[PDB]
């Protein structure tokens, strides 16, 4: 993708005790516009492994059916092998890698996160083929706006619990709608734990106040 | 598949190429073809094969086909072997102009097509091309030359040569009454007509069942001129009455 | 008489000759044998002598940390065939960063050597393979033929009087799986033991025994690795 | 592109193209060359002259450079393949190396074009048997002789074509340190053993010496009488 | 893939019978017979349908190149179809480089051409369909013979199919050069006659003319005034 | 001499390397597969050569996507090349289309997939049959099979293996119209035992899959609580 | 009688007499379905009628049929290998939409059969590839022709018909439908649905019921193919 | 009437099986893998006497380290040698040390076996190799002294003779050599056997011999350096 099209905004993260928690807003991003605030930027992998996406949606939906669809092939012959959190990050980070080569990368930014074997798992991949492994992440404008208060409180508390870490990512989340533009009200909030990917319905952040 | 393959490139146990052999005999039975070389000029002699009443003329000849302005040739064998042959040869002989802004030489030329149907001889599993045509020409070099390309991709120069049918008597005709040095233009076209006599089983020769092209130099101009004809008639009954003052 | 040039030609019993003379070079190679038990799984191969004074041979080869084969049929073949299970290995950890599972490995071979099999002008792969690795699932025996199907196994033996080292692990296929590490591979011992003419017995240089499992990668013991294993037989 | 394998594997490990290649060199003109101290000479035997040849380009004896030269035997269409690509071989050899080619190289060239046809799909060998000569940068000569399988050896004396038998028996007595010595008496060393081989009597052959000095230069038909009445 | 080898090779006596076969199916083939006459060049063929089922209004044996160019087959029918489409073909390459109508004797030596290229290169056999060429070019009629092996002759007037010897020798006694095309119709009519075997009408056989308007084939209606002469 | 290629008919118009490429399905043990109201139930009856094979090898029951299934019987060699082709089949379709691939198309896309190889020299045809079956909302259960000449029809019920009469007979007296997948299971199971021979074949490994609106159109292999019960009434139905 | 030397009988070449010895063998491999068909056109309307033969109770008859529809207006049928059946179906089906996508317009029935006997013919050429052992029908309503019924063969031989007939009954059913040349047009209207049914039924001597035969038609009114149903089958049985 | 690729009833691939005859018909190579070195000696069979014994070499250098015999057709293993010197260049290239003589003889025999006339490459081998190659050289582990055959399988042997003799040559070789031996009786025990499997006069002339020291580099010995080891038989 030599230029985007439609963008997307921060998509957060943070693991906690039990499994892995992101959020993205429902927006869509044209030249400075909210046009479709319908979709849908969290995906659901598979039942371990769980992923979102900033950046562009188009190229997203590429990676919605090349990298779902590999799910499906891996569940056709059925001998109880099935791809670990880190195995999909690590395909996807070789996808992301092989096309700047080409010069004709993916604007896509994402994070990856998922519980298997007991230990939760997170992950970041970017366009340029950037990749790691942090306990809290957070893509586009999040990295300003709201990885410094997911480092806060995990710098004091390294372990967090499935309600602290949800009240961690609400209040980034309401923070990202105060001085971002590309921001939104309504938000997605999936959760992987040992029962899979479950992705709650839209939450929003009117609960804000504004002191004028 | 190998069990539909005849296997034409392969060797005979006596050391014979099937398809290049076989392609000979094809020759054999094909038009009647000669050449002369001469001081002044080149001659060819081919025995028109189709003598048929209803067949018209089309263009400039039959056999002929003039490969360039400097030079030309004579085909014997299958009449649409020679054709792809001709063209190929046009292909080449100009090429060498475009590139090298000068005429072929004629030694040049055939080695060229030589390359090309052995090509065929050798790798590509296809046949051989079953004609065997002669060659004439003018160079800057070594003037008027006279060629013979046999089906195998082997050439070589020809004072006196025969191709078709009855080849065989008419080069042994071609060693006697030939001179080397001694022929002149004139002289060639009645020693033609004598080979085409004898080595046809007609009684005598109608000048349509026959057609000769001479290649002469003019004003520094090569010039290729297929006679009429009243001029190959004129011939015949210069042999045809000569015949008659020898007994 | 005519159907047994081509691969692509079919018999009147509905049978392709030129695969099953194909099966007929594994049989006429060297008895390997390999087994698995709920922990380990073993490959044991008699190393063939053409002479007196060779090194007789390697029939065990690296394909992974995690996965080993043993081979038996055309050694040229094998290797062009395990240099493509070693690309195929090394293209998982370099894309997946995993391990590639053992039974999606040898699905990659039946997909593979069937492709001389259905096409002119080629042949199948005339060597077989007792492939042993260890997998989220376990040991695998999984087994490569010259014809393109494999088969799950608990212990096998193949190569030449390979069915007397079979009526061997039949037998006692029962307690394979309650074997420890060094007793393990002592199975193998005695069923490649009935492989080998009265006059012929297990030594040390002929014997290459590979091992994989879980703490421990696949590993092959040479002529001198291989006493303590031998001590006990 | 038409892959098939020609040359195939047989019973007693036999190739019968490549063999029967090789009847095909025996079907030939038969060409001699011997290898002297300061001088080299090459020649061959003219089945029919029959006096309506032109004696130029049906020479069999060919330049692949300036020190290099080639004679061979066989069928002449395939020979011309191997002169011409070897000419390409020797100039483009002069491109990168920028000194002129050695007597070996061009003849493992040779040998290993006349061996890729061998082994390659679709393509049969080459009926042809090719007698090299030449002189080194240090001044050495130099004699080889390549076969359709692709073998190439040097050479003090040797004969292709028909009768290449009677005539390497012939050289195999007859050479020695005396009439190597002399640089006319051995240009009479071939015709004596061309002589053998020509049933029909007379000079009908073709004869070429290429010296170190002033290259090679063909000999006449006048010119190869005089050795034959002094051979007389 | 295709086979790489030549299917048509030299036999032990010196002749290819692949093509020396072709010639059997064009001498088993439906009668066609050109005339070259002075102002133009008429193509008449027999069209028998096996049974009156058939439709004589779908194909057409007789079919145009261009405007100014048609021919005529003796043979099989679907190896003309490809054949004649390409004609059509390889003339108006000509006219996308030219500008100019095609000439008939340069129209025969591209399609003769092609009739030698499946002669020699592998995996394809020979046509087995023989061609007559008729055009009007530079005030001169043309009529042309495409051999099965790619060999091509000038005849000013010939036949071909079933009985084509007998047929042969029927046209060298009535043709004449002065002939124009309204004489030379009934003339080509009458050999048709000469090997029918039953009662022939205007959709028993197809007829075509070329003139210095250009080749049109006689629509039926036109066929049957012919008939009555 | 005929019969020695595909590409060759013969003086009656018949394609040897066709017709002997089915004879390899009848080399092969008996497969079957019932289209019942509620969805498509599979079986297999599977040979175990050697009982050094474990539980589970050589597997042939193939799942081409997550709602269709194939069953095969021929050549297993030929069996999982045109299991991995009909996958690329139903893999293309998805990436496309964006939907799931309704079981006439896919069944269609690899009969031409095996006629391709039938009409050249170059390849040969395939020596298995094979059966796909399916369940959807819309579309309802469907059931194919393609023969080694690459033909595909319609089915109820179908039988492929060494006996391929013996199974049809027990097929067309079941009256599945009316049953759903959980009565199809315990009768599938009944035919198998019934056309086993206990002389020539001795070891055998049942089997068995279903698809259908229990699994919200998918396919999978039977739990070993259903099949249990299966095998336990079709013994007391065998005496 | 017919001369046969070298390679003749396994790759099409020309045979001593140039009959194609083995392109012949094409035609005798329709015979092998044991099926007939038996189409027909009016002035208004084209009918095509088949046999429809379930050998087993297991069969699923809506699923089993030789009526393909190519086009819109545009039907088929096809008598020969069903193997063989699908694959000139799909590759009509493709030529057929390449046309609309090129130039721009529904394909006539005239140009759709002769590029599939273009097709055919590149089989009987190369040596490579059989021949296609089935034929297909192919009709359809012009717009200046009006009704077309044309068939295709393995030898590539479109040419048209006021009638077609194939199949193993073939010569029965052409001879005996050739007296129906007779009357022009044959009292061609909206039944000569009947016309085919009783020529296809006369040469069995079958007497079809409802299902034991399918049907389709073309016609000006309606220039869609439809396929006609069982019941709308009966209707036309039970008059005749 | 069959193509380059087919099985026999036993399996024995018919080209290589009649390559591996065509070995019958070429010269005796002979060679021992000492602790001290290895030597290879192989017999030149002059057919004329007008044949220069210097162009023909039998013997060629892979690398520095690492030295080659062949036996059989001199022209097919010119492209296999030619291989070998391009691959031990680019090991060396790459990784920047001498190339083992275990990878060298691998490399060259996947050349082996592979072959065939249907969409191989552009270029393509149309028959396998009828030689037979030994190869020789010090690496890593010491002295090492390799085989080629036919059908792509290397086999590691301390001494071993091939070509027309080569059966009743290894049984010489059996008895006379043992692991304690060193490099000069290397040299003196091969041409004993040599001249026992020479039908002509054993002398400087029509033998080629070559050794490689851990210490020094490959090197051939000379028409003088020939004349005291036969003086010395």
């Amino acid at each position: 993708t030599q230029n985007p099209m439609v963008t997307g905004t921060s998509v957060l993260g943070v693991k906690f005790e039990g499994g892995v928690v992101i959020a993205a807003d429902m927006l869509g991003s044209y030249g400075s516009l909210a046009r479709f605030r319908n979709i849908s930027r969290i995906m659901r992998v598979n039942n371990s492994t769980m992923l979102g996406a900033s950046g562009d949606y188009a190229d997203f939906q590429y990676l919605k059916q090349v990298l779902g669809q590999m799910v499906i092939d891996e569940e056709l012959l059925g001998d109880g092998h099935s791809y670990s959190p880190r195995a999909i990050h690590s395909w996807l980070t070789r996808a992301m890698y092989s096309r700047r080569s080409k010069m004709n990368p993916l604007w896509n930014t994402m994070v990856i996160g998922g519980y298997a074997d007991g230990e939760s798992f997170l992950g970041y991949v970017d366009m340029l083929g950037v990749a790691y492994e942090a306990p809290s992440l957070a893509t586009g404008y999040g990295a300003y706006l709201a990885q410094p208060l997911l480092r806060e409180v995990l710098e004091k508390q390294p372990v967090l619990s499935q309600t602290e870490a949800r009240d961690l990512v609400e209040r980034c989340m309401r923070v990202l709608y105060y001085r971002d533009a590309r921001s939104y009200n309504r938000f997605q909030i999936a959760t992987v734990t040992e029962k899979g990917v479950e992705i709650e319905g839209p939450l929003s952040t009117e609960t804000n106040w504004d002191i004028a | 598949s190998r069990r539909y393959d005849s296997r034409t490139t392969i060797f005979s146990p006596e050391g014979r190429l099937y398809q290049v052999e076989y392609a000979m005999e094809a020759i054999g039975h094909a038009g009647t073809c000669l050449g002369i070389l001469a001081n002044d000029g080149v001659l060819l002699a081919a025995e028109r094969r189709n003598i048929h009443k209803l067949l018209d003329e089309v263009f400039f000849s039959e056999k002929i086909y003039k490969l360039n302005e400097d030079m030309a040739c004579s085909v014997a064998g299958i009449t649409s072997d020679a054709n792809v042959l001709t063209n190929e040869l046009r292909l080449i002989a100009q090429r060498y102009l475009l590139q090298y802004q000068e005429p072929i030489p004629c030694e040049q030329l055939v080695t060229a097509l030589c390359d090309i149907k052995q090509a065929y001889t050798q790798f590509g599993g296809k046949r051989p091309f079953g004609v065997s045509l002669l060659y004439i020409g003018w160079d800057k070099h070594y003037g008027f030359q006279l060629y013979q390309s046999d089906p195998s991709g082997n050439y070589g120069g020809w004072k006196a040569t025969c191709i078709g049918n009855n080849s065989a008597a008419a080069v042994s005709m071609l060693k006697q009454d030939y001179k080397e040095g001694e022929m002149t233009l004139k002289s060639a076209l009645a020693l033609a007509i004598k080979v085409l006599n004898k080595t046809m089983d007609v009684s005598k020769l109608s000048a349509e069942k026959v057609e000769i092209a001479t290649l002469t130099r003019e004003n520094g101009k090569t010039v290729i001129r297929v006679l009429k004809q009243k001029e190959v008639e004129q011939l015949i009954k210069k042999h045809e009455e000569e015949e008659a003052k020898a007994e | 008489n005519q159907y047994d040039n081509d691969v692509t030609v079919w018999s009147p019993q509905g049978r392709i000759h030129q695969i099953e003379y194909a099966m007929e070079a594994v049989k006429q190679g060297s008895a390997t044998v390999g087994l698995k038990s709920k922990t380990h799984a073993v490959l044991v191969a008699l190393k063939r002598a053409q002479s007196e004074l060779a090194a007789h041979q390697k029939k065990i080869l690296h394909v992974d940390n995690h996965i080993g084969i043993s081979i038996a049929g055309l050694t040229a073949d094998a290797r062009l065939l395990c240099n493509f299970m070693r690309q195929e290995c090394l293209d998982s950890r370099f894309v997946f960063d995993r391990p590639l599972p053992v039974s999606r490995l040898v699905s990659l071979i039946g997909s593979k050597t069937q492709i001389p099999t259905q096409r002119y002008g080629r042949r199948p792969y005339g060597v077989g393979l007792l492939i042993a690795g260890y997998d989220d699932m376990g040991p695998h025996i999984f087994q490569t033929c010259p014809s393109a199907n494999y088969f799950d196994c608990r212990a096998m033996s193949i190569g030449a009087r390979s069915q007397s080292a079979r009526t061997y692990l039949e037998r006692h296929m029962s307690e394979f799986m309650e074997c420890n590490l060094n007793e393990l591979v002592k199975h193998g011992l005695r069923a490649l033991r009935e492989t080998l003419p009265a006059e012929q017995d297990l030594t040390t240089k002929n014997v290459s025994i590979g091992i994989v499992g879980k703490d421990l990668e696949f590993t092959i013991y040479d002529d001198d690795d291989v006493s303590p294993f031998l001590e006990g037989l | 592109s038409y892959d098939r394998a020609i040359t195939v594997f047989s019973p007693d490990g036999h190739l019968f193209q490549v063999e029967y290649a090789q009847e095909a060199v025996k079907k030939g003109s038969t060409a001699v060359g011997v290898r002297g101290r300061d001088i080299v000479v090459l020649g061959v035997e003219k089945k029919s002259v029959a006096k309506l040849q032109d004696e130029r380009t049906v020479r069999k004896i060919c330049a692949l450079d300036d020190n290099v030269c080639m004679a061979f035997a066989g069928l002449t269409a395939d020979a011309r393949i191997v002169i011409n690509r070897a000419r390409v071989e020797c100039q483009s050899h002069r491109l990168t190396v920028e000194d002129p080619v050695t007597v070996e190289y061009i003849t493992r060239y040779i040998a290993s074009l006349k061996q890729r046809y061998t082994q390659s799909n679709g393509r049969r060998p080459f009926g042809i048997s090719a007698l090299i000569v030449g002189f080194d940068f240090d001044g050495t000569p130099r004699l080889y002789q390549t076969d359709p399988s692709g073998t190439y050896h040097a050479w003090k004396a040797n004969a292709i074509g028909r009768g290449a038998k009677s005539v390497r028996e012939f050289l195999e007595k007859n050479y020695t340190d005396e009439a190597i010595e002399t640089d006319d008496l051995t240009i009479k060393l071939v015709i004596k053993a061309l002589l053998e081989v020509v049933q029909s009597g007379g000079k009908n052959i073709e004869l070429a010496v290429m010296r170190r000095d002033q290259s090679l230069k063909i000999l006449n038909p006048e010119e190869i009488e005089k050795y034959v009445a002094e051979i007389e | 893939r295709g086979y790489s080898f030549s299917l048509t090779t030299f036999s032990p006596s010196g002749k290819l019978v692949q093509i020396e076969y072709a010639l059997a199916a064009v001498a088993g083939g439906a009668p066609s017979v050109g005339i070259k006459a002075a102002n133009g060049v008429v193509l008449a063929t027999e069209k028998k349908q096996k049974s009156i089922l058939y439709d004589e209004r779908s194909v057409h044996k007789v079919e145009p190149i261009t405007k100014h160019i048609g021919l005529v087959y003796s043979g099989m029918g679907p190896d003309y179809r490809v054949l004649v489409h390409r004609a059509r073909k390889l003339a108006q390459q000509y006219y996308l480089v030219y500008q100019e109508p095609i000439p008939t004797a340069q129209l025969v030596q591209r399609v003769a051409s092609v009739m030698q290229e499946y002669t020699q290169s592998g995996g394809v056999r020979p046509f087995g369909v023989s061609l007559l060429i008729c055009g009007w070019n530079e005030g001169r009629p043309y009529l042309f013979q495409s051999d099965p092996s790619g060999a091509y002759f000038a005849w000013k007037a010939t036949a071909m199919g079933k009985n084509y010897v007998n047929g042969k020798t029927f046209l060298e006694k009535r043709y004449n050069e002065d002939l124009e095309l309204e004489d030379a119709i009934h003339t080509a009519i009458l050999t048709l006659k000469e090997s029918f075997e039953g009662q022939m009408t205007e959709d028993n056989i197809e007829v075509g003319i070329c003139n210095e308007a250009g080749f049109r084939r006689l629509t039926p209606t036109e066929v049957k005034d012919y008939l009555a002469a | 001499g005929y019969d020695l290629s595909a590409s060759t008919f013969s003086p009656d118009g018949r394609v040897f390397q066709v017709e002997y490429a089915m004879k390899a399905v009848e080399n092969s043990s008996t497969a079957i597969g019932i289209r019942c109201k509620d969805g498509v139930v599979f079986g297999v009856e599977k040979l175990v050569l050697s009982k050094l094979y474990e539980e589970g090898s050589n597997k042939r029951l193939f799942n081409v996507d997550r709602h269709v299934g194939m069953a095969v019987a021929g050549l297993l060699a030929d069996a999982r090349s045109l299991a991995d082709i009909a996958r690329e089949e139903a893999s293309n379709f998805r990436s496309n289309f964006g939907y799931n691939i309704p079981l006439k198309h896919l069944a269609d896309r690899v009969a031409m997939y095996v006629h391709a190889y039938t009409l050249y020299s170059a390849v040969r045809p395939f020596g298995c049959s094979f059966m796909l079956g399916s369940y959807s909302v819309n579309d309802g259960a469907q059931l194919y099979m393609i023969d080694p000449s690459g033909v595909s029809y319609g089915y109820w019920g179908c039988a492929i293996g060494k006996a391929r009469q013996a199974a049809k007979t027990e097929i067309e007296k079941l009256q599945m119209k009316e049953m759903t997948c959980r009565d199809i299971v315990k009768e599938v199971a009944k035919i198998i035992y019934i056309v086993h021979d206990e002389v020539k074949d001795k070891a055998f490994e049942l089997e068995l899959s279903w698809v259908g609106e229990l699994t919200n159109g998918r396919h999978e292999i039977v739990p070993k609580d259903i099949r249990e019960e299966a095998e336990k009434y079709a013994k007391e139905s065998l005496k | 009688r017919g001369s046969s030397a070298g390679f003749d009988r396994h790759i099409t070449i020309f045979s001593p007499e140039g009959r194609l010895y083995q392109v012949e063998y094409a035609f005798k491999a329709i015979n092998q379905g044991g099926l007939t068909s038996v189409a027909v056109r009016g002035k208004d309307c084209a009918v095509i009628v088949t046999q429809k033969k379930v050998p087993d109770k297991l069969l699923d008859s809506s699923t089993v049929t030789h009526l393909f529809k190519i086009t819109e207006n545009i039907g088929c049928v096809m008598t020969g290998m069903t193997a063989d059946s699908r694959s000139q179906v799909q590759r009509a089906r493709y030529e057929a939409a390449n046309w609309k996508y090129k130039y721009g317009y529904e394909i006539p029935v005239d140009m759709l059969c002769k590029r599939i006997a273009d097709i055919s013919q590149v089989y009987t050429q190369n040596a490579e590839m059989r021949p296609l052992g089935c034929c297909m029908i192919l009709i359809g309503i012009d717009e200046e022709q009006g009704p077309q019924v044309y068939k295709c063969d393995p030898a590539g031989y479109y040419c048209g018909f006021k009638a077609t007939a194939a199949g193993v009954k073939q010569t029965e059913s052409t001879s005996f439908l050739e007296k129906k040349v007779k009357k022009k047009f044959d009292w061609t209207f909206e039944q000569t649905v009947e016309t085919a049914i009783t020529c296809l039924s006369t040469v069995l001597s079958i007497d079809f019921k409802p299902s034991e035969i399918e049907v389709g038609v073309v016609t000006v009114e309606n220039p869609k193919f439809r396929i006609l149903t069982e019941a709308e089958i009966d209707a036309h049985l039970v008059a005749l | 009437d069959r193509g380059v690729n087919t099985f026999s009833p036993e399996g024995r691939l018919f080209q290589v099986e009649y390559a591996i005859e065509a070995i019958k018909l070429g010269s005796t190579a002979i060679g021992i893998q000492t602790s001290e070195g290895v030597c290879l000696a192989v017999e030149k069979r002059i057919t004329s006497p007008l044949m220069e014994p210097s162009s023909i070499e039998k013997i060629v250098e892979i690398d520095a380290h690492i030295g080659c015999a062949m036996s059989g057709l001199i022209a097919d293993a010119k492209t296999l040698i030619d291989k070998a010197r391009v691959e031990t260049q680019n090991h060396w290239f790459t990784y920047n040390e001498t190339m083992t003589v275990e990878s060298v003889t691998q490399a060259v025999s996947n050349l082996a076996l592979q072959f065939g006339e249907e969409d191989a490459d552009p270029g393509a081998m149309s028959r396998p190799f009828g030689v037979a190659l030994l190869f020789g050289g010090v690496d890593e582990k010491g002295p090492q002294l390799f085989h080629m055959d036919p059908s792509g399988t290397f086999v590691q042997c301390d001494a071993r003779a091939i070509g027309s003799a080569s059966e009743g040559a290894q049984s010489s070789l059996q008895e006379v050599y043992h692991k304690s031996m060193t490099l000069k009786e290397a040299i003196k025990s091969s041409l004993i056997i040599l001249k026992q499997v020479m039908e002509e006069k054993l002398n400087a002339t029509n033998i080629e011999l070559a050794t490689v020291q851990p210490g020094q580099n490959f090197h051939m010995f000379t028409k003088e350096e020939l004349e005291e080891v036969i003086k010395d038989i």
